[PDB]
DNA sequence: CTGAAAGCGCTTACAG
DNA sequence: CTGAAAGCGCTTACAG
């Protein structure tokens, strides 16, 4: 604030842009003279100014993120992991959330854009015609992450939920089960009407069981929206043996919904969740869930961004990582 | 070139920021290291590769190390894996 | 990047300066002239550069939050507060994680510092003697968030973690229970030993109960831990008819430790944890715990900090939010 | 100056971030608007003062509003804390 | 290795 | 209302 790259020039006997290249680290000083500047840097508490170092540099060291809801556990180990490779790659990190509505997305998108971040990591429950083709013309790189956005006009790193849902599925059907309903969270994020509900109805029909729309129901993301549907299951001729849940608080709102209604799970149905939450051990009995690996979702999103801002060679911007299902307390 | 065939008593396995701190671990060695899993194998200083792999537990990998350091590293390495 | 301030003041045949005073939006210019200069803006897509207005204008409009772990429910909705009360000043933010070690904490500190914060929302499990002498000669107004530093030197908004325990630990005596254990957190961090425990131990010495060393056993703060405790107390002759809890999660943990050796909840022992968690209410039986306002705590520390920033009145720096008990079916 | 006493069918109460949505949502009225409880009132378009009374269901608490669209103001804030 | 100079895009006081 | 000028702290190419 006081002590400047200025000052250093005076109590070092060196060039303005002797300091400079000191403080940024670039071979090419006399040690001898380098030291001599190390020292009043200790001695002064020279501080450079990232600020001054942006607007003549022309980056920033700064990565902004665009979030949903980073009070969810599910975006919160996002979060941590995008936080961490960026921690790790000297980058820092500016976030916020979009509560998952459009005109504040694209808002704070441009926003950022101005803050004149190196970088992008950008996640919602909906990518609209309109924000990719936004995107795409963003000044700095973007890259995507637990979204999905069906052209790949723009780098992303994602799983497969359609697998996901479908190899979940079928553990149900190779277990006898032929009778199994899905709750499901809103249906017109994409990644269910067109991932999850898909990966179900393909599990079926491929298998040969039907399709009938009493057993996808909808329902809120939390613990309550699950303890809902499974009332309108039981309360049903097409009994259903086993549910398949696109969130694990959801599923865990389903278990308790059941048992209060005297059921035994999984004697009187087998239920299995989706992302695999801390929350998941958290229940009795134990969740088995779809593993949607976040903490990995992110940091690779973010390394790989990293991987584009200081211009290395990709090989893929459709990145997926794998999935597994933690079988528990649940299914036999 | 140093070698080692290991288990990966960790709960976790080599996911999460478990996963990510062996990464950061892995750079604390000049030594070129690596990790082979089941036939594919990548960079371990690397978290695009380790990552993908998606290592759980109950996995046997061969950790490979070539360096000054590489039994210094590969001591390390193993040992995190271990749990123990 | 390319369309300028300067170019504005081509295509508007107005001033450098001219351009400037409309977008920061200072009265004082030709409404007339003013609108032929709002139409470049969104004719050329002029986004105005954040950084050079920084170096210029010697604010950047960003606080930075030093955190212990976002990826944790406590800290996750502490986060979405100061979040919220930010992107409602218009101040945008810069997080990261602390993991709760000293030598990283100061490291964040001095970085954001560097960045050029106009402010900074701090919070640690830990504020030693040595970060206090360092916070107090920060060059930009900082404030503290759930944390604990005796002599408050430094703004902060905390609520009165002793009461918390005290207020929990009497509702267990007035329903007869003598012997009450005390699942607690890390020991060494002073936002127990000296505000928990004591709270906890005035309630027993003050109404005449023991203090042995018997019911206060320590544990990491995860669901495990608390499984672990609660083991060590039925194998014990000081039979301990109920447990106060420093965590929910850990309490989640104790629940459970008891029903895996048969006891029933409460009947054999009423059970109230700490913080209540939206995972408080997932548990069955229902958790009765201790109200700490997360999202409370962070959206004041936010917004007194920007009641600070610029220069506004401020008639305490040590803000206390009140505290009350959620009973449910854990305790008669 | 127009007045209400309110109930508050709210789940959370004025607590959360409702209480903060509460807030923002008072400022789109140019009136001074207030919220008394038990007593103590504070400015309700302060973050500040709406969150230190931690107002929980089943409470009833009288709001102030003050200016030309107080009616407005008024219908809206009680109706908001209403949960209806 | 390494100075001097120009320039990053905005703002801030200072004269109209 | 409102220009012209100087200045924010660093860097980046350009001559030693």
């Amino acid at each position: 604030m006081n002590v400047t790259i200025y000052d250093v020039a005076r109590e070092a006997s060196v060039s303005m842009a002797t300091v400079s290249r000191v403080v940024n680290g670039n071979p090419n000083v006399k040690p001898s003279t380098r030291k001599k500047v190390l020292e009043t840097i200790e001695r002064l508490g020279y501080r450079p100014n990232a600020v001054a170092r942006g607007l003549a540099s022309k980056k920033t060291t700064t990565v902004g993120v665009i979030i949903p809801d980073i009070s969810n556990i599910f975006y919160a180990e996002l979060a941590r992991g995008i936080e961490d490779i960026a921690s790790m790659y000297k980058y820092n990190i500016i976030l916020s959330n979009s509560d998952q509505n459009q005109d504040k997305q694209l808002h704070l998108l441009n926003n950022m854009l101005g803050k004149q971040v190196d970088g992008i990591i950008f996640m919602s429950g909906n990518v609209t015609e309109e924000h990719v083709e936004e995107l795409k013309k963003s000044p700095v790189p973007v890259v995507l992450a637990a979204s999905i956005e069906s052209t790949n006009q723009i780098p992303s790193v994602t799983i497969d939920y359609e697998q996901a849902a479908f190899d979940a599925v079928q553990s149900l059907i190779d277990s006898g089960h032929k009778n199994i309903a899905f709750v499901s969270g809103t249906l017109e994020e994409p990644i269910n009407h067109a991932k999850k509900v898909k990966g179900y109805k393909r599990a079926l029909t491929e298998s040969g069981l039907p399709v009938r729309d009493s057993y996808i129901v909808e329902g809120d993301y939390t613990y309550d929206s699950g303890i809902e549907a499974v009332e309108k299951l039981l309360e049903e001729d097409e009994k259903p043996t086993a549910i398949f849940v696109g969130t694990d608080e959801m599923a865990l709102g389903v278990i308790h919904g059941a048992q209060d209604r005297g059921l035994n799970v999984p004697n009187d149905l087998e239920i299995i969740g989706f992302d695999n939450t801390r929350l998941s051990t958290m229940v009795r009995p134990q969740l088995t869930s779809v593993v949607q690996p976040m903490y990995d979702i992110g940091a690779v999103a973010m390394r790989l961004l990293t991987k584009y801002m200081n211009k290395e060679t990709v090989d893929s911007s459709i990145v997926e990582l794998p999935h597994r299902i933690e079988f528990r307390q649940s299914t036999k | 070139m140093v070698q080692q065939k290991v288990e990966v008593r960790l709960k976790t396995g080599l996911q999460a920021r478990p996963a990510a701190l062996f990464v950061q671990e892995a750079n604390r060695f000049t030594s070129d290291i690596f990790l082979e899993k089941d036939g594919k194998k990548v960079n371990a200083k690397s978290i695009m590769g380790l990552m993908s792999l998606a290592i759980s537990t109950g996995t046997e990998i061969t950790l490979i190390a070539q360096g000054e350091d590489e039994q210094e590293a590969l001591e390390k390495l193993a040992a995190y894996v271990q749990e123990e």
